[PDB]
Protein backbone atom coordinates (compact mmCIF):
# COMPACT_ATOMS: atom_id res chain seq x y z
CA UNK A 1 0.00 0.00 0.00
CA UNK A 2 2.04 2.99 1.04
CA UNK A 3 0.14 5.86 -1.14
CA UNK A 4 0.11 9.12 0.52
CA UNK A 5 2.60 11.71 1.29
CA UNK A 6 3.28 10.51 5.09
CA UNK A 7 2.86 12.20 8.42
CA UNK A 8 6.27 12.93 8.92
CA UNK A 9 8.34 15.38 7.55
CA UNK A 10 8.16 18.79 5.73
CA UNK A 11 4.64 17.84 3.64
CA UNK A 12 2.27 15.74 4.89
CA UNK B 1 -39.84 -8.28 26.62
CA UNK B 2 -37.85 -10.01 24.78
CA UNK B 3 -36.25 -7.11 23.81
CA UNK B 4 -35.62 -6.05 27.08
CA UNK B 5 -33.41 -9.35 27.55
CA UNK B 6 -31.68 -8.75 24.41
CA UNK B 7 -31.15 -4.89 25.63
CA UNK B 8 -29.08 -6.24 28.64
CA UNK B 9 -27.14 -8.82 26.59
CA UNK B 10 -25.99 -5.90 24.39
CA UNK B 11 -24.85 -3.26 27.52
CA UNK B 12 -22.71 -6.20 28.54
CA UNK B 13 -21.04 -6.38 24.95
CA UNK B 14 -20.90 -2.27 25.08
CA UNK B 15 -19.00 -2.57 28.28
CA UNK B 16 -16.81 -4.90 27.91
CA UNK B 17 -16.38 -3.26 23.89
CA UNK B 18 -15.56 0.25 25.72
CA UNK B 19 -13.14 -1.96 28.11
CA UNK B 20 -11.51 -3.08 25.45
CA UNK B 21 -10.94 0.30 23.40
CA UNK B 22 -10.04 1.71 26.74
CA UNK B 23 -6.73 -0.58 27.11
CA UNK B 24 -6.09 -0.24 23.40
CA UNK B 25 -6.30 3.68 23.63
CA UNK B 26 -4.64 4.19 27.09
CA UNK B 27 -1.81 2.41 25.70
CA UNK B 28 0.60 4.49 24.37
CA UNK B 29 2.02 2.59 21.31
CA UNK B 30 -1.60 3.60 20.41
CA UNK B 31 -1.56 7.08 20.63
CA UNK B 32 -1.72 8.14 16.81
CA UNK B 33 -5.02 6.05 16.61
CA UNK B 34 -6.71 7.37 19.27
CA UNK B 35 -7.74 10.24 17.67
CA UNK B 36 -8.67 11.32 14.16
CA UNK B 37 -6.40 12.26 11.70
CA UNK B 38 -5.54 15.81 11.69
CA UNK B 39 -6.39 16.49 7.95
CA UNK B 40 -5.64 19.53 7.58
CA UNK B 41 -1.94 18.77 8.52
CA UNK B 42 -2.13 15.80 6.53
CA UNK B 43 -3.51 17.46 3.62
CA UNK B 44 -3.40 14.50 1.78
CA UNK B 45 -5.59 11.86 3.76
CA UNK B 46 -9.46 12.62 2.52
CA UNK B 47 -7.76 11.63 -0.96
CA UNK B 48 -5.97 8.47 -0.08
CA UNK B 49 -8.33 7.09 2.63
CA UNK B 50 -11.76 7.14 2.25
CA UNK B 51 -12.81 5.93 5.53
CA UNK B 52 -11.27 7.55 8.23
CA UNK B 53 -11.65 5.73 11.43
CA UNK B 54 -10.08 5.79 14.64
CA UNK B 55 -10.50 4.49 18.42
CA UNK B 56 -12.18 8.20 19.44
CA UNK B 57 -14.85 7.57 16.80
CA UNK B 58 -15.16 3.76 18.08
CA UNK B 59 -15.92 4.64 21.05
CA UNK B 60 -18.64 6.94 19.81
CA UNK B 61 -19.83 4.18 17.72
CA UNK B 62 -20.30 2.06 20.97
CA UNK B 63 -22.51 4.86 22.81
CA UNK B 64 -24.81 5.03 19.79
CA UNK B 65 -25.44 1.49 19.77
CA UNK B 66 -23.86 0.95 16.58
CA UNK B 67 -22.13 -2.04 17.12
CA UNK B 68 -24.13 -5.76 17.79
CA UNK B 69 -21.32 -8.06 17.50
CA UNK B 70 -17.59 -7.92 18.48
CA UNK B 71 -16.89 -8.39 15.03
CA UNK B 72 -18.73 -5.81 14.14
CA UNK B 73 -16.34 -3.73 16.59
CA UNK B 74 -13.24 -5.33 14.87
CA UNK B 75 -14.52 -4.26 11.55
CA UNK B 76 -13.37 -0.65 12.86
CA UNK B 77 -10.04 -1.51 14.48
CA UNK B 78 -9.17 -3.66 10.98
CA UNK B 79 -10.44 -0.51 9.02
CA UNK B 80 -7.91 1.43 11.40
CA UNK B 81 -4.88 -0.75 10.64
CA UNK B 82 -6.09 -0.93 7.10
CA UNK B 83 -6.39 2.81 6.76
CA UNK B 84 -3.21 2.90 7.96
CA UNK B 85 -1.27 0.63 5.65
CA UNK B 86 -2.97 2.17 2.66
CA UNK B 87 -1.77 5.77 3.28
CA UNK B 88 1.73 5.46 5.22
CA UNK B 89 4.65 4.75 2.86
CA UNK B 90 7.05 1.59 3.80
CA UNK B 91 10.20 3.41 3.31
CA UNK B 92 11.38 5.90 6.25
CA UNK B 93 12.02 4.03 9.74
CA UNK B 94 9.36 6.99 11.10
CA UNK B 95 6.69 5.60 8.59
CA UNK B 96 7.63 1.64 9.34
CA UNK B 97 6.39 2.54 13.07
CA UNK B 98 3.16 3.63 11.95
CA UNK B 99 2.77 0.59 9.96
CA UNK B 100 3.59 -1.72 12.61
CA UNK B 101 1.87 0.02 15.03
CA UNK B 102 -1.26 -0.22 13.08
CA UNK B 103 -0.85 -3.93 12.48
CA UNK B 104 -0.17 -4.29 16.46
CA UNK B 105 -3.14 -2.56 17.41
CA UNK B 106 -5.18 -5.24 15.16
CA UNK B 107 -3.11 -7.87 16.30
CA UNK B 108 -3.61 -6.41 19.81
CA UNK B 109 -7.79 -5.88 19.46
CA UNK B 110 -8.01 -9.16 18.01
CA UNK B 111 -6.05 -11.53 20.69
CA UNK B 112 -8.10 -9.49 23.74
CA UNK B 113 -11.24 -10.81 22.02
CA UNK B 114 -10.06 -14.27 21.07
CA UNK B 115 -9.15 -14.44 25.12
CA UNK B 116 -11.72 -12.50 26.57
CA UNK B 117 -15.07 -12.65 24.74
CA UNK B 118 -17.41 -15.62 26.24
CA UNK B 119 -17.84 -17.86 23.17
CA UNK B 120 -21.47 -18.50 24.04
CA UNK B 121 -22.22 -14.98 24.48
CA UNK B 122 -20.69 -13.77 21.64
CA UNK B 123 -23.15 -16.47 19.75
CA UNK B 124 -26.34 -15.11 21.67
CA UNK B 125 -24.99 -11.53 20.09
CA UNK B 126 -25.02 -12.55 16.94
CA UNK B 127 -28.33 -14.13 17.27
CA UNK B 128 -29.86 -10.41 18.44
CA UNK B 129 -27.93 -9.02 15.52
CA UNK B 130 -29.82 -11.35 13.05
CA UNK B 131 -33.40 -11.41 15.30
CA UNK B 132 -32.80 -7.28 14.73
CA UNK B 133 -32.26 -7.52 10.75
CA UNK B 134 -34.58 -10.30 9.99
CA UNK B 135 -37.48 -9.05 12.62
Amino acid sequence: GGKGLGKGGAKR
Amino acid sequence: PLEDQEENTLRELRLFLRDVTKRLATDKRFNIFSKPVDIEEVSDYLEVIKEPMDLSTVITKIDKHNYLTAKDFLKDIDLICSNALEYNPDKDPGDKIIRHRACTLKDTAHAIIAAELDPEFNKLCEEIKEARIKR
